[PDB]
């Protein structure tokens, strides 16, 4: 019945793993500091009317352990009717937040939430939750637990993408992302990172190699017994081709998002005005050693469930957790070069799990707006097996 | 990256000696005073000196830093840090950031480096010293070593918050070294880790310092010139944050210290647990930029500007002749004579034998004379357990205290300390019987409360020597020492009781004589606020926890069991008729209504048995359950800001009423005496820094003072309206 | 409003106790497997295909539940790896509000089955293990003015005026009724024995449970540094002195266990031959003051009954998890809960709070209650901290 509005989509930089800006930042710092610039942007909202803050987090241990959801809402001061939850889907913990709120809109027993994700990954590497596939032998040795970075250079092997194919996204990636930047798109949405004395900390994408060349892409290095294990579900290859470096793989960095959902009733009541609409969500997925396919089944359904067809979406967006699953994606739906991922992605600015999901989301929000277009397709690939998927219109 | 600010001009305060080992001599000896300090001189000294370090360093094998003062360094510029604005936050963070830069190439040279601690080592001092690899301490008396900056509301930003952690762990770091302070002598500056050796005199330090690098290299050639937290394998002591450990005590440390400071907005010691609990989540040079956006946040902040003004330049001013008299000379005191032995002339005798001189301690009967030497002996007793002095001390201490009832054992006295009741009939007949025994050129002090000095001085033949030299209970603690002056008391014992204050190791304020003085007066309108609130209906409760919240040492209703309920109706009856035969009308205090209801109900105080606590015995127990149902408590709930706020604002405007009436000589003075008399909270700076130093949600400064106490005059009495010199 | 969502399956394991418990040797992982696996012998022919999504509630996903637990069970169990799986924490209310979003996307209409449950291994895995947003951040603590769950139902009683006999006489009530509910046979059905993978038992009874508790057992125990006092008492400055009534005997207990509800549309159930067993009619959220901590449940319970359109009157059995007897005290005064309607079947103080699982426990309970009693409405609810609160009202088929 009801209908989900996107009111605010912001986001902040990505700072990089190494000597990173945002490695001596609190998780929780992050969020508290989006939430202080929906306040910025909206003085006089009534903050009893927001009933839910939902944030996705992987590895919600030590500072983004706790329920850092609810930190969020204490330690900003919002009011303690504002809820806060910490959910964790792997990779699409930020769209599944989004997605959840949506879901919780529709339903009619939620007026306004605030929806995203945050990870330090600098901070808190991946796996420091542990996990029941390390820990546990029995099913670890049983589910053919393979990482998503094998699983992608098989899907290279598979689908023939050579070291020059996936290279070639990787600067592709570099450069829409530079263009991007210095064309103001990132302007309105990344809101800086300052100090508790307003000290600038970070403004930008530093992950970014604006300066690259397929001559240093192929310099590159790719990145247990791993590769045998895939290969004894997928028989039918003999060898597995490492296509994958650091340069055309998603960046480690550390990041927050937060994007406030809500119905038409709420956002009259509050003098907003609804930026997208959230037309339709879907959840599928595929085999579990490769890991990574999973969107291609997910966006097939959630645009089936809307009624629409590839020629009917105006802008692709996946998140570029690797360069062969893009690449696989694009052949697959066949998906024109000039509409996907076309503000750059992961690669070059960085993939912070738990807030990734939300990041693009707003990137999509920002760019229908910018060259007043219809519709955009947001999805992910997942750790296990999964994949979340959105589309949006403008409004 | 650079090691300098810049990136005519400042002058040099570090020599530069290599001698023909390779050891580099860096001696610390700013030209601009007797004291080495953290200035902008230091900072481009100390930037070249590191930069020849690394250009050089071929051609070195050690370094010693040393000083060639009597203290080895000492502090800060407060005079820079106490005009730091909000604005200035970016300057102030690079400017620690340049200063820790320094210390970090001095630390990871390769080399070893020693500290030649010479005499004190304070604050930004010793951060220079926990900078090298060894520490080699002098004892010698005066001898300092510590990190006091939260004491002035900052904390050490020249890496010693980051250090102290490294080396003892957030824990004891913290509780030990950091959140208060603390000042060490090198005896248990070398116990607790602070400093590594010790020698007999300053001569051997240099050659002892050269004599360890020597060994250091022949021996520990690997790890010469590498801090433990610079190697592999290193494991913080009481563990790190994520540590299991310590992650199920970590939760608590935040409240345990909100316990401690009971509530008050005091920033230093939490922000001084953040830096350090956050700094051991990351490496070395990441927690010590966080340590620097730290104190960054206090120095542009308000209250370390109040603590600055108060606890550096006020007392600076106070201890270096600011009230005492200019053109009068010294008078040494021989033998002290205490008139009466209660909580107070016992306390008197004690502090002043204490500090070497005799007493002679006379009472009505020399049952009560002994009870009164007594109270020094349990003082003693308790000294000789936990270890501060010696047999041999303790016992030449108790034998300068004669207790007495003869009143001709004042024989040789020139000093005389009266402590009896507060009766101008009695001290007329106690001086009397006394101004004939003693010398001719004695001093005649009285210890009163509120009685003026000027009518105590008619029962003597010699006014002059008559003075009112105010102690406050218990004597062995607080360290104020009221001063009043009478019309006939001259100049010259003005400073014979000044010096005398200095001498037991207490701080004068000088007062000119008026009923209520400056101290007994202005904590009069404290507990007054208290009583009416109480009688407003206001839970006893909230009443103690917005005393104990705004940053008092004692909530005023347990004060005021404390002051006794009698002495206040007194108080009020002698008000009352000092107007009302002066022709005139009495409006009276609504807490005076309170007051004698509790006398009504045979609940005077602590010294009857019951006020508004319980005393079972000795020990004070809760509330009296019947408090609530004899005030009506719950009829009126007021914020709790509103009912800190009336007790700041009732003392900080009577303290700007003793300033236009004359009582108050300067503001220094009013600033110390309300902190250190009646207890007048540290973070304010004092109750004349509270109005130019006011901040709140309104604003800032004296403008923003009126606006609030304007705001409480229209909601809670005419009491709270601003004199016309504030307007 | 779209869809109406229903519950076809809620059951539960049994709760095996913290010291020397039976359930220690068993991980987590294995709690959820083994009601997936039961839900398959209940329904041998259904498509797993529909299953869109599991969805686990967990408060400390660490260790061995860390790595979204959800995900696990959906790959240990070979469910269709289509299916989705995800971990949240909500603190207490984890496993009710596992189940509430369920419902809500059933209600979206873009998920049509979907497993939503809880699990909490205390024993392996203790209530802090994941550390804290907050516990690391000294300067958010000091200024959040934080105060465990314990000191704040202390403090519920020292105001609402409940003493150490009448919290005691609750905790005795409690472990009675559980008593007796497990004699009559009323969880016989859906708390499901854990077994090991050679079929052997290993637990058939929430063995936390202490049935010849007596008035004078609970006197002669022992409330349980700090410094919370002092923080509790500078907001709530009217109060002098904090009366600490509970116990380990009149508080939840530290248990193992875990909980699966299967939800859907009508559609769902009808396709795969379900038979609804209770229609969800509302959920909430809300809360009170977070120093108290627990007062989150009363304006939770208000705004679910009213966008039910309901009063406490239409309501035939009420399910408060027993956190602390104070909490619920106060929650019965508050609302004038009658005392024939509130955990009538024994709570968590006499079976145990395996956190992220109780939401889901305390549901399964009322859906078979109200069948058992053939009645009408049931509101369950549960208080979290930093005064957080998630109430759901349901309806018999
Ligand atoms: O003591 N200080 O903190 C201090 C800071 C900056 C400067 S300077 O920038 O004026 O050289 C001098 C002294
Ligand atoms: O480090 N400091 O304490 C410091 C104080 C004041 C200033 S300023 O007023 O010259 O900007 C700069 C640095
Ligand atoms: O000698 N002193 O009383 C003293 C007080 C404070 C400081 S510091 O806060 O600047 O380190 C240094 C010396
Ligand atoms: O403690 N008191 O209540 C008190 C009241 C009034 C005065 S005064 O009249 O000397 O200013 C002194 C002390």
């Amino acid at each position: 019945s009801e209908e989900a509005f996107i009111y605010e989509a912001i986001r902040t930089p990505r700072g990089k793993q190494k000597n990173g800006s945002l490695h001596e930042v609190k998780p929780l710092s992050l969020v508290v500091g989006l939430i202080d610039e929906l306040r910025k942007r909206h003085p006089d909202l009534d903050e009893n009317l927001i009933s839910d803050v939902i944030l996705g987090c992987v590895s919600p241990v030590g500072d983004q352990g706790g329920d850092i959801a609810r930190a969020a809402v204490l330690a900003s001061g919002m009011p303690v009717t504002s809820g806060g939850v910490q959910l964790n889907r792997f990779c699409a913990s930020g769209l599944e937040a989004v997605n959840t709120a949506a879901q919780k809109v529709r339903s009619g027993w939620d007026d306004l939430v605030l929806a995203g994700g945050v990870e330090s990954m600098s901070r808190v590497p991946m796996g420091s939750d542990g996990g029941a596939m390390g820990l546990d032998p029995a099913t670890n040795y049983d589910v053919m637990f393979v990482p998503q970075s094998i699983g992608a250079d098989l899907i290279a092997t598979i689908e023939g993408f050579s070291r020059e194919d996936v290279d070639a996204y990787a600067l592709r990636s570099q450069q829409k992302a530079a263009e991007a930047w210095s064309g103001g798109y990132f302007a309105k949405s990344v809101v800086p990172v300052r100090d508790q004395n307003g000290l600038l900390i970070l403004d930008h994408d530093e992950h970014m190699r604006p300066d690259t060349t397929k001559e240093g892409l192929a310099k590159l290095k790719p990145a247990g017994g791993f590769d045998d294990v895939a290969l004894q579900k997928y028989h039918w290859v003999e060898k597995i081709n490492h296509v994958h470096t650091g340069g055309n793989s998603s960046g480690i960095v550390d990041g927050a998002a937060l994007v406030m959902i809500g119905s038409a009733a709420a956002g009259k009541l509050q003098g907003l005005t609804p930026r997208a609409r959230i037309v339709a969500t879907a959840t599928s997925g595929a085999d579990p050693v490769i890991m990574l396919t999973g969107p291609t089944p997910a966006t097939r359904k959630v645009l089936d469930r809307a009624g629409l067809t590839v020629d009917d979406i105006d802008l692709f967006e996946l998140n570029e957790a690797f360069a062969s699953v893009v690449l696989k994606f694009q052949k697959d739906l066949n998906i024109p070069d000039e509409k996907l991922n076309v503000n750059g992605g992961a690669i070059a600015m960085g993939h912070p799990l738990g807030a990734t999901g939300a990041m693009i989301l707003g990137t999509m929000v920002d760019e229908l707006e910018r060259r007043n277009a219809r519709r955009a397709l947001i999805t992910l690939c997942i750790g296990g097996g999964m994949g979340v998927a959105t589309i949006i219109e403008r409004v | 990256s650079s090691h300098h600010h810049h990136h005519s001009m400042p002058d040099n305060t570090i020599q530069w000696d290599k001698d023909a080992d390779g050891i580099v001599t860096l001696t610390m000896d700013d030209p601009s005073g007797s004291t080495n300090v953290m200035n902008e001189a230091y900072i481009e000294s100390m930037g070249k000196a590191v930069d020849r370090l690394v250009a050089e360093k071929d051609s070195i094998t050690g370094v010693v830093v040393a000083s060639a003062k009597k203290t080895f360094f000492a502090g800060g510029d407060v005079k820079t840090m106490i005009q730091a604005r909000p604005e200035d936050a970016g300057d102030v963070f690079n400017t620690v950031e340049t200063i820790k830069r320094q210390l970090r190439t001095l630390e990871t040279l390769g080399k070893p480096v020693v500290a030649a601690i010479n005499g004190a080592a304070l604050g930004g001092g010793l951060e220079i010293a926990l900078a090298c690899h060894h520490r080699i301490a002098a004892d010698v008396k005066g001898s300092q070593l510590g990190l006091p900056e939260v004491t002035l509301g900052l904390l050490p930003g020249g890496g010693g918050v980051t250090r102290t952690v490294r080396m003892f762990g957030i824990q004891n770091a913290f509780v030990s070294v950091l959140a208060q302070g603390t000042r060490f002598k090198p005896a248990k500056a070398k116990e607790i880790g602070l400093v590594d050796e010790l020698v007999a005199t300053v001569e051997e330090l240099v050659p002892a310092a050269k004599a360890w690098i020597k060994e250091e290299l022949k021996a520990n050639p690997d790890g010469a010139g590498v801090q433990p937290w610079d190697k592999k394998g290193y494991k913080m002591p009481g563990g790190t944050p994520s540590s299991p450990g310590l992650a199920a005590i970590l939760p608590s440390f935040p409240s345990n210290l909100r316990k401690q400071l009971k509530g008050a907005p005091m920033p230093a010691p939490r922000a001084i647990l953040a830096a350090a609990v956050e700094g051991a989540q990351v490496d070395f040079d990441t927690a010590s930029r966080i340590e620097s956006r730290y104190f960054a946040s206090l120095v542009t902040g308000q209250v370390a500007k109040n603590m600055m003004q108060a606890f550096f330049f006020d007392l600076q001013a106070i201890n270096a002749g600011g009230s005492r008299p200019e053109g009068i000379g010294k008078t040494p005191i021989k033998r002290i004579g205490v008139l009466g032995a209660g909580m107070m002339g016992a306390g008197i005798a004690y502090v002043s034998a204490k500090a070497g001189y005799e007493v002679v301690l006379k009472d009505v009967s020399l049952e009560a004379a002994a009870k009164g030497k007594g109270y020094s002996e349990k003082l003693e007793a308790k000294a000789l357990e936990r270890g501060r002095t010696t047999q041999e001390r303790s016992d030449a201490l108790l034998a300068r205290i004669t207790p007495t009832a003869d009143a001709a054992d004042f024989k040789g006295v020139d000093f005389v300390i009266e402590a009896v009741f507060e009766n101008q009939e009695l001290k007329h007949k106690v001086f009397g019987e006394i101004e004939d025994i003693v010398e001719p050129n004695a001093i005649l002090g009285s210890n009163t409360s509120t009685l003026p000095i000027t009518g105590l001085a008619t029962g003597v033949k010699r006014q002059e020597d008559f003075i009112g030299i105010h102690f406050f209970s218990p004597v062995d603690k607080m360290p104020l020492v009221e001063i009043i002056k009478g019309e006939k008391t001259s100049d010259e014992a003005l400073a014979r009781v000044f010096d005398y204050t200095l001498a037991i190791g207490k701080t004068p304020i000088v007062v000119n004589d008026s009923r209520g003085f400056f101290t007994s007066r202005v904590i009069g309108t404290f507990v007054n606020e208290a009583l009416a609130m109480l009688g407003e209906g206001v839970e006893p409760a909230s009443i103690e926890q917005a005393g104990s919240q705004a940053g008092y040492p004692a909530p005023p209703l347990q004060l005021s069991d404390e002051l006794n309920l009698e002495l206040m109706h007194k108080i009020a009856v002698a008000t009352r008729k000092g107007v009302e035969d002066a022709g005139g009308t009495y409006q009276p205090h609504p807490a005076e209504a309170v007051v004698e209801k509790m006398i009504e109900l045979g609940r005077s105080g602590r010294l009857k048995g019951a006020g508004f606590y319980e005393y079972a015995d000795g020990k004070r127990s809760g509330l009296w359950p019947g408090l609530r149902e004899t005030f009506k408590s719950g009829s009126s709930q007021p914020p709790l800001q509103d009912m800190i706020d009336r007790m700041l604002f009732a003392e900080a405007l009577e303290t700007q009423k003793c300033l236009d009436e004359g009582v108050l000589t300067s503001t220094a003075d009013a600033n110390i005496g309300s902190i250190m008399g009646i207890g007048f909270p540290p973070w304010t700076g004092g109750s004349a820094q509270f109005i130019v130093g006011y901040s709140g949600p309104a604003g800032t400064g004296k403008a923003a003072f009126v606006a609030r106490a304007r705001e409480l005059a229209a909601a809670y009495g005419d009491r709270f309206l601003p004199p016309e010199s504030l307007l």
